[PDB]
């Protein structure tokens, strides 16, 4: 909450791919998982299809070609190549991690995607102007004032209550 | 509160409801003692 | 030219006493005996040319005089500004705690 | 440094205003949050100039009292904050004045507490102000550390705080 | 309006009684092994 | 053929061990509500509110015109022990049927008596068992029929007077009305059958229902099904789970959004306030506070321009102004005494305002069904003081979850009835792949 | 430096569907056949013959 | 720090005498306050009417003045409004009024001083937290 | 007869205003002593025109329509005041209370919404001497006020307001400040409206009136960011008389 309120981080383009690779990655989990649990060859009689898989068996446990033509037309494309899906797998993930790092980097310095100049600029002189953006930035700014003397006591924060922004009645 | 004549049994029934729980609990003590047959 | 009204009547009395025509009645709670009752006809009877005419709302019991007698000095008068008055803002002015 | 430099000043018989203008404008200027590499933005490019301004001239030491004739101190905005409320206060770090958000209960206004600006040193030595919003004015610069005069057209500057070649 | 009103009516119970006539079909004969 | 998890799998076609995990199961439940029953008793405070004291199954007997009087002042608390213990001690008999048929009594039903007995692919046999349980249903909504109109009445939280009991001499029967609720839109100020919001129809409806279902029952024991319906059906014993699954996680999210709206069957004297209701209850209790002082909330205007207290809606009724406007909707015995016409009369608003009016908004005000899962009431940012979840919010979310996972029990076995009926649950045949003898796309 | 403008307002179309027309007069219903509608229609036919051109 | 009886040492009536309560006794209040009266005033707040709070300073303003154990004790037996002028026994909990407030049924008389006395000790221990409303959590 | 809410709701009935029989064109009679009240009076408007602005000198701008989109939010009702007749026989209707203002917006051609104060706050309004009979032929003009569209507490969407919120663009801290007062300093604007009230039915058994009105009065200046528009209202009214 502190990088929300003081970076304004969830605007970074660099968490966006973060969330992107991780959110991704959590898709790619779940969807390879329930597809090879639906494609599955029928190798034993039981209904229990776990008892049919051998470690050291030479064939696919379920079948690609299935699997892709499924895909192909539920959803449009599908993976061919077993190679590329698994490879695909690590590189989503590792990715986003590696792109969330480089923007915390970037925080280190307080080199923060904060603002966008062109909304600010119309904001301040249009005072009809209103988007989601100034809307979140209101918010950031009660987060500090009313976290800040807490979360920072060698700071020695005295903020009277007349200087806290409020709405109304809140 | 209860009626007084059953006052007695007040700590056995703060216990009661879970008791359902129980079965489920027991059904695995039930599968430990047969090898998960 | 350009000033906020509500700044600028900080600078006045109104910036340190009750002011029996703007201020919220709320503050009528800082001294004993003035709410909700005095505090409520006070309200409803401005706005005051100085600050003894409360002694002239009609339906004044003595003791009701007295308090206010009692209080006088804590009271003010300024014009009455639009902005402080305007949409109920004196029985309700937006704050709570 | 720079107190170091006017307090000695001023023991050493100098006036107010002699103190403070023998404060070269190259050590206030760098005692400005302006030049804090870490004011900065990642998208907000280009030279700090284009932000802020082109530094012309060190307006003076800008002095705050209240009507009992306190000198107050306005609390200086630290890196972490894009913003920041105006806050004053005494030597000994008493709140006695600020600028409100919530004005119906406020105690420590400016109007309320007198506040007035005096400057010594730089280009406003030896003048006072009293009108409440220009005293405001300075007092929300003043958080920003010292005060500066700025040439924002040259470059149609912004107005926001970029990073410096540190920073970059 | 009101003709905006009558003519979605219209395409949405069509698609609709697509739907429940489609499934009405035979569906469960629909498919690759064993059809009843 | 399934492994330990899958372990009740093998009772498929097992009907006697099938019987008995029924009726040990229904015993489970009935030993539940007693039990539960007896622990609210054992904890009841009759000075409180239920709804400050945890309770979720005093409210439901209460509802029913047992143990209170005007106002839901709870007058004899008997009727909650006998509701209790003859629930404990019914499950006993069900426990024992229970454990006797899963373990003891014959495996499989079929050849003992050819009437209990049963296939699930015998279509005829299952209408008949269908229709047995209808006829049920149908005797259980009379029951209730019977209770409101013979042996008591129900409570009504809308009776003239604070609310009371009150027996029901004239049951909604006109069809127009019962079956205009089935029609009316879910959305809001319509609120399909959760906007019911009185006994009368409550009282016909159930007429209804169980001499429908009772019809349905003799329906269904006296024929067979038709051949549009053997055809797009899959009759097997899963299949019939995966229907019934469905249903109840439809039953659930009508149950969960029935007690977060409705005050008429769930009396906000029992169970909270709603959500609406305590909003609304807010912006009449500074509305009244503020009037009091000389506000005249007619003529307010609100920071935004729209009234501080009164505004109108999109269709112009008068409404309570603020964040509430949203809920516009709510009726409720406390405030309907101030609607005219045009929605809140502020003539009304100005001089008829009861103390019993100023004391209720205050109560829901303060008992709106906010808190934390550790039961601090309140808004999330409120410190700990006031120990409280409102029963409707552990009502709905409880039943909101148990709604979903069944609509995910439902496609689970839904799917596998499918591919179990056509053969292929248990994998592809390598030798025999479909998509291997299907063109290629492209 | 409108373009296109003259050539809709030479055969008949005028007026847009925010409520003004090219004649200067206000509270105008142009119906579909607006500046905006015509562009619509020529999108729309730009994308099926974008199709016809694939089946071909 | 601990609950010390300088602290729990309250004023008992106008006159100037003082009660030490023990640390039952506010542990006592305490309970109470939270059965009877927190879904109001949690806090020291008055959910209801924000205007009117539970601290020292505000209760010693009342009339008649409620800083006290007397006054307290009185006020939920027949509350008043601020300036002493009504009686709002109808619409606030007391127990002149525990007909309709059925929380108030069972408080005795010693109940109410632990209750006055967790309000007049509270202050001391909590500061401006008490009836400071959110700005101080 | 009449209806009750649940046969209103949802219907936009609850925005109209009570209306009178063609039959009803009679006259209600004034006691010159005895005094009366206006225990209700009503307002609907039916028609929103704003004044354009016009570019050059001597072409003054006309008033064009508008299209509402705010819905049936816009009536004023239960209003009511002091009904007095002044020495002449003029009557003089002084309001009191009353749900006397709604916000409204509307939107020109092009797109821009204009929104307003639709109000009769503190509404003063006259007859013509020598009264003595409310008839199909009496008119009311008066004058009420116009307070700020938004009231003092509100706050535009950088924080900025008047009695509450930053007082700078605090987004842009060290632009020059002079360019942006007009958008940093909030004003509380208080204009006047003018008001005809053309009665056309009277009940003279019941003392309800009716008919039509225009007034005209300002749009909003959004806290003094920009210049108000010229708006007329036209719509019907509906009044009830009592002896007071
Ligand atoms: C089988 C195939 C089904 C296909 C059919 C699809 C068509 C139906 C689509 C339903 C849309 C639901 C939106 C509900 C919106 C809302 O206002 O819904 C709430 C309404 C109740 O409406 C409320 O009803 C209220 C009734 O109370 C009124 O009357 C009361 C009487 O006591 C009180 O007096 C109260 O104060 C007063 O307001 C009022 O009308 C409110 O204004 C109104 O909002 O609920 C209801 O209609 C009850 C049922 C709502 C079901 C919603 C559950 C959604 C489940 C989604 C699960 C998704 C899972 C995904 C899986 C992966
Ligand atoms: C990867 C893993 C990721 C992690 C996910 C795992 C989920 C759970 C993780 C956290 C669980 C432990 C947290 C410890 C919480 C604690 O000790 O909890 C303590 C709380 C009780 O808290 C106490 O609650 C009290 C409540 O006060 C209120 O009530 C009091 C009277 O009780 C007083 O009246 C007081 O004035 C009033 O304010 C006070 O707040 C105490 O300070 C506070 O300690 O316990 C209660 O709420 C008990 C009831 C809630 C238990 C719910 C458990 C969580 C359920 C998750 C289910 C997942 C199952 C999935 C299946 C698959
Ligand atoms: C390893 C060990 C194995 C544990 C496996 C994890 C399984 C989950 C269980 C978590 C383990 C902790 C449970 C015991 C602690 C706890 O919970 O203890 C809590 C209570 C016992 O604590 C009492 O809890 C009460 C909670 O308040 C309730 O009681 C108050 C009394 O005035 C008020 O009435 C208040 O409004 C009301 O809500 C009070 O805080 C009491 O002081 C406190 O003693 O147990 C309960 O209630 C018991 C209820 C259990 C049934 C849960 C039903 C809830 C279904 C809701 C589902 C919602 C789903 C959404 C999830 C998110
Ligand atoms: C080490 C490299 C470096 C550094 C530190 C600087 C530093 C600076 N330069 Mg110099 N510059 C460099 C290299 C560098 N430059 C090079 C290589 C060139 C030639 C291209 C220039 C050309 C140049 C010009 C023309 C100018 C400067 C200027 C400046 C100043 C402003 C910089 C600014 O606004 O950045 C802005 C920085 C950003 C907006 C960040 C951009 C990085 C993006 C976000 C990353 C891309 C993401 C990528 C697509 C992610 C995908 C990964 C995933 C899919 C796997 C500053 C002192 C300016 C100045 O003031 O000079 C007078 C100026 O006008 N520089
Ligand atoms: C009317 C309800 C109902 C009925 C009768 C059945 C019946 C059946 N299900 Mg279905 N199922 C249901 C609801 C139901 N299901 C729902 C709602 C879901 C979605 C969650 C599923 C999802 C599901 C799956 C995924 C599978 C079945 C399967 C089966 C079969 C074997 C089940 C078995 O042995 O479980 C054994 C029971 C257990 C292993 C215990 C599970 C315990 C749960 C997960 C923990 C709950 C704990 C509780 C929340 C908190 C604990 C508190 C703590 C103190 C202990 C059987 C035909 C299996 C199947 O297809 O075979 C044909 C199978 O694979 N079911
Ligand atoms: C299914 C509906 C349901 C509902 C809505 C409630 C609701 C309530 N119960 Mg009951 N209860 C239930 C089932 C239910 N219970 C069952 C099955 C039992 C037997 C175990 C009990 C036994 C019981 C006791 C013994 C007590 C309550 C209490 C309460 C109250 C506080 C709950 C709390 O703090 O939980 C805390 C929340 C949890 C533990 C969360 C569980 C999370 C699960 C594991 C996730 C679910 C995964 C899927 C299913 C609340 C009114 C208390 C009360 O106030 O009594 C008057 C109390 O003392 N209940
Ligand atoms: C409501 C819960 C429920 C119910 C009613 C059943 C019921 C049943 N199960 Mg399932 N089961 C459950 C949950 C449940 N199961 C769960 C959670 C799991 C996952 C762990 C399983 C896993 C499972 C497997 C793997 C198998 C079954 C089988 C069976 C059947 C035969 C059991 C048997 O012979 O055991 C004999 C057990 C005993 C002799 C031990 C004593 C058990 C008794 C009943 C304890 C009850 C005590 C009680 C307090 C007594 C009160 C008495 C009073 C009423 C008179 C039976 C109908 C079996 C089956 O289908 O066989 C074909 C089987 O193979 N179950
Ligand atoms: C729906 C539940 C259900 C079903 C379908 C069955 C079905 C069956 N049982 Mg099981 N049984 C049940 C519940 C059930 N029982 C319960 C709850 C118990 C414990 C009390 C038993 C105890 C039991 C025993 C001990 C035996 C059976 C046997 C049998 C078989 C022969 C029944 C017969 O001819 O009895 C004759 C029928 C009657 C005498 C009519 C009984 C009428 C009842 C008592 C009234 C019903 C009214 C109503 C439904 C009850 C609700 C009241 C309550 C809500 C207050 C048959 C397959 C026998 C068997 O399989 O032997 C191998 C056997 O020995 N059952
Ligand atoms: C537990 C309840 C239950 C169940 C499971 C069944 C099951 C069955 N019924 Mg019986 N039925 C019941 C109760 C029940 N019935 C009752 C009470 C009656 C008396 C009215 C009947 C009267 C009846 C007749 C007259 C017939 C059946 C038939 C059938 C079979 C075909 C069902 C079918 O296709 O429905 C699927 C339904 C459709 C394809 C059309 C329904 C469209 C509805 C309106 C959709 C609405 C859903 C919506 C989201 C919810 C809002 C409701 C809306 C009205 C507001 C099946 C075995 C048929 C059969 O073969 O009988 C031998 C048959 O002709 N049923
Ligand atoms: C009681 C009551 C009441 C009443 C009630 C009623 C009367 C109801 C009814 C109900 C009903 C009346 C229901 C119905 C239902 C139905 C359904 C739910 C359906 C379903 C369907 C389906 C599921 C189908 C499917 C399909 C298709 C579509 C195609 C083919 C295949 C199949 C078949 C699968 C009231 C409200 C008044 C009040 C309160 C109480």
């Amino acid at each position: 909450l502190f990088f929300q309120g003081f970076h304004n981080w969830t605007l970074n383009p660099f968490h966006m791919m973060g969330v992107a690779g991780v959110l991704g990655g959590a898709l790619l989990c779940a969807i390879h998982g329930a597809t090879v649990e639906n494609t599955l060859f029928q190798d034993g009689e039981g209904a229990s299809t776990f008892r049919a898989f051998n470690p050291t068996q030479a064939e696919e446990t379920y079948s690609m070609v299935t699997a892709n033509r499924f895909w192909s037309q539920i959803f449009g494309i599908a993976f061919s190549n077993k190679r590329w899906l698994h490879f695909f797998m690590l590189f989503v993930p590792v990715t986003g991690l590696w792109m969330s790092a480089i923007g915390v980097v970037g925080l280190a310095l307080n080199l923060r995607s904060y603002d966008f100049i062109s909304q600010e600029i119309r904001a301040a002189e249009d005072p009809e102007f209103e988007t989601f953006y100034t809307k979140n930035l209101l918010l950031n700014e009660g987060i500090r004032a009313w976290m800040a003397p807490q979360d920072q006591p060698h700071e020695n924060f005295v903020f009277p209550e007349e200087v806290l922004p409020r709405g109304n009645a809140l | 509160k209860l009626p007084e004549a059953y006052a007695i049994f007040d700590p056995l029934v703060d216990v009661l409801p879970v008791i359902p729980v129980l079965f489920l609990a027991l059904a695995f003590v039930w599968q430990a003692a047969v090898g998960f047959r | 030219e350009l000033v906020n009204v509500v700044d600028e009547k900080l600078g006045t009395a109104y910036g340190e006493k009750i002011d029996l025509n703007n201020t919220n009645i709320a503050a009528f709670i800082q001294y004993r005996g003035l709410y909700p009752t005095l505090a409520k006809l006070i309200v409803k009877n401005a706005p005051y040319e100085s600050v003894e005419d409360v002694l002239n709302i009609p339906g004044l019991t003595e003791r009701q005089k007295q308090i206010l007698r009692e209080n006088l000095e804590h009271f003010t008068v300024t014009e009455v500004e639009t902005a402080l008055v305007e949409g109920g803002d004196r029985y309700n002015n937006g704050l709570y705690k | 440094e720079i107190n170091r430099r006017v307090q000695a000043s001023l023991a050493s018989g100098a006036t107010l205003e002699e103190a403070w203008s023998a404060i070269p404008e190259k050590l206030a200027f760098y005692d400005y949050i302006g030049n804090n590499p870490a004011k900065g933005g990642l998208f907000r490019t280009g030279p700090m100039n284009k932000g802020d301004g082109i530094a012309q001239a060190w307006k003076g030491h800008a002095v705050f009292r209240n009507k009992e004739g306190e000198e107050l101190f306005v609390r200086r905005m630290p890196a972490f904050f894009e913003s920041f409320p105006v806050i004053l206060t005494d030597k000994n770090g008493v709140v006695k004045a600020d600028i409100p958000f919530r004005r119906a209960e406020s105690k420590y206004s400016f109007e309320q507490q007198g506040v007035t600006v005096s400057f010594y040193g730089g280009e406003l030595n030896g003048q006072t102000f009293t009108d409440p919003p220009t005293v405001k004015s300075y007092a929300r610069k003043a958080i920003f550390g010292e005060i500066f005069e700025f040439d924002t057209e040259t470059l149609n500057s912004d107005g926001i705080f970029r990073t410096s070649p540190r920073g970059w | 309006m009101e003709t905006l009103k009558i003519t979605v009516y219209i395409v949405v119970t069509f698609f609709v009684l697509l739907f429940v006539f489609g499934f009405l079909s035979g569906d469960p004969a629909r498919n690759p092994k064993r059809k009843d | 053929g399934f492994a330990w998890w899958a372990g009740n799998a093998r009772l498929i076609n097992l009907s006697g061990k099938l019987l008995g995990a029924h009726v040990a199961h229904a015993g489970l439940i009935v030993f539940w509500a007693g039990a539960m029953t007896l622990f609210e008793l054992a904890h009841f405070i009759p000075e409180k509110p239920m709804y400050e004291q945890g309770l979720i199954l005093i409210p439901h007997i209460a509802t029913l015109g047992w143990g209170v009087g005007p106002g839901g002042e709870v007058v004899d608390t008997f009727p909650f022990f006998v509701v209790g213990v003859v629930h404990l001690i019914s499950s006993a008999v069900l426990g024992f049927g229970g454990v006797y048929h899963a373990i003891r009594g014959p495996e499989t039903l079929e050849e003992y008596s050819s009437f209990f007995g049963y296939d699930w692919k015998d279509k005829n046999k299952m209408t008949t068992i269908l229709g047995f349980h209808l006829i049920v249903l149908g005797i259980g909504a009379l029951l209730l029929v019977a209770k409101a109109m013979f042996f008591g009445g129900l409570y009504d939280t809308w009776a003239p007077g604070g609310g009371d009991v009150r027996v029901i001499t004239n049951p909604t029967l006109d069809p127009r009305v019962i079956f205009g609720y089935l029609l009316k839109s879910p959305f809001g100020g319509e609120g399909w059958i959760v906007s019911v919001n009185n006994l009368e129809d409550v009282v016909g409806g159930h007429i209804w229902i169980g001499l429908i279902c009772i019809a349905g029952g003799i329906w269904h024991i006296l024929t067979t099904p038709f051949g549009w319906a053997r055809r797009a059906f899959i009759w097997s014993g899963e299949a019939y789970l995966s229907y019934s699954l469905g249903a109840l996680s439809m039953m659930g999210f009508i149950a969960t959004c029935f007690v977060w709206f409705n005050n008429t069957v769930y009396p906000s004297e029992f169970y909270g306030p709603t959500g609406p209701e305590a909003s609304q209850a807010q912006a009449m209790t500074f509305l009244i506070r503020d009037q009091k002082l000389g506000a005249n909330v007619g003529s307010a205007q609100g920071p935004t321009g729209l009234g501080k207290y009164l505004m109108r809606s999109p269709t112009g009724e008068i409404i309570f102004g603020g964040e509430t406007m949203r809920f516009w909707d709510f009726r409720g015995p406390w405030l309907e005494p101030l609607r005219g016409p045009n929605g809140l009369d502020l003539n009304k608003i100005k001089n008829d305002i009861q103390p019993w009016q100023e004391r209720r908004a205050a109560e829901y005000m303060t008992h709106a069904p906010l808190g934390s899962l550790n039961s601090v009431g309140g808004v999330a940012t409120e410190i700990n003081s006031v120990n409280f979840v409102s029963p409707r919010s552990w009502l709905a979310t409880s039943h909101f979850v148990l709604a979903f996972f069944f609509l995910v029990g439902h496609l689970w076995h839904a799917g596998r009835a499918r591919a179990a009926a056509a053969g292929f649950e248990k994998g592809i045949d390598r030798e025999s792949e479909p998509v291997l003898s299907m063109p290629s796309l492209d | 430096g409108m373009f296109v403008l003259p050539f809709m307002a030479r055969l008949g179309v005028t007026g847009s569907w925010s409520g003004w027309s090219i004649t200067g007069e206000t509270g105008i219903d142009p119906g579909f056949w607006s500046f905006e509608g015509v562009a619509l229609a020529h999108i729309v036919l730009s994308g099926l013959l974008f199709l016809a051109a694939c089946w071909h | 720090a601990e609950l010390t009886p300088e602290v729990l040492t309250v004023p008992l009536n106008s006159e100037g005498k003082t009660i030490t309560l023990t640390e039952k006794q506010y542990l006592e209040g305490k309970r109470l306050f939270q059965y009877a009266c927190a879904s109001c005033h949690v806090g020291g707040i008055t959910k209801t009417n924000p205007s009117l709070d539970l601290r020292t300073e505000t209760l010693a303003l009342a009339t008649p003045p409620r800083d006290n154990i007397e006054g307290l004790v009185d006020y939920m037996k027949n509350p008043t409004t601020y300036d002493g002028e009504q009686e709002i026994a109808e619409v606030h909990p007391s127990l002149r009024s525990a007909d309709i407030f059925p929380k108030m049924r069972n408080l005795t008389e010693k109940d109410l001083v632990a209750i006055a006395g967790h309000i007049l000790v509270e202050p001391k221990i909590l500061g401006d937290k008490w009836g400071g409303g959110k700005v101080y959590y | 007869q009449t209806l009750t809410y649940d046969d209103i709701v949802g219907t936009g009935l609850a925005n109209k205003c009570p209306t009178l029989d063609d039959t009803a064109r009679g006259a209600y009679p004034i006691d010159s002593s005895q005094t009366y009240r206006i225990a209700r009076l009503c307002l609907q408007p039916t028609t929103f025109l704003v004044k354009e602005e016009p570019k050059n000198k001597r072409q003054e701008a006309e008033f064009v329509p508008t299209k509402l989109v705010t819905r049936e939010t816009t009536s004023l009702d239960q209003i009511q005041g002091e009904l007095k007749v002044n020495s002449d026989g003029s009557l003089t209707f002084v309001e009191e209370d009353g749900i006397d203002f709604q916000p409204v917006t509307v939107q020109m051609a092009g797109g821009e919404r204009i929104p307003l104060l639709f109000t009769v706050k503190n509404l003063v309004a006259s007859t013509q001497p020598n009264v003595t009979s409310i008839t199909t032929s009496t008119d009311f003009k008066g004058e009420f006020n116009v307070p700020s569209y938004r009231t003092a507490n509100f706050l535009d969407p950088k924080g900025r307001g008047l009695a509450s919120g930053y007082d700078s663009a605090i987004a842009l801290p060290q632009a020059k400040e002079e360019e942006l007062a007009r958008a940093n300093v909030k004003r509380f604007s208080l204009t006047k409206g003018q008001i005809s009230l053309n009665v056309a039915k009277v009940d003279g058994r019941t003392g309800e009136i009716a008919g039509t009105f225009e007034s005209e009065q300002l749009s909003d200046d959004d806290m003094g960011a920009h210049e108000p528009h010229e708006v007329k209202i036209q719509g019907v009214f509906y009044a009830s008389i009592e002896p007071a």
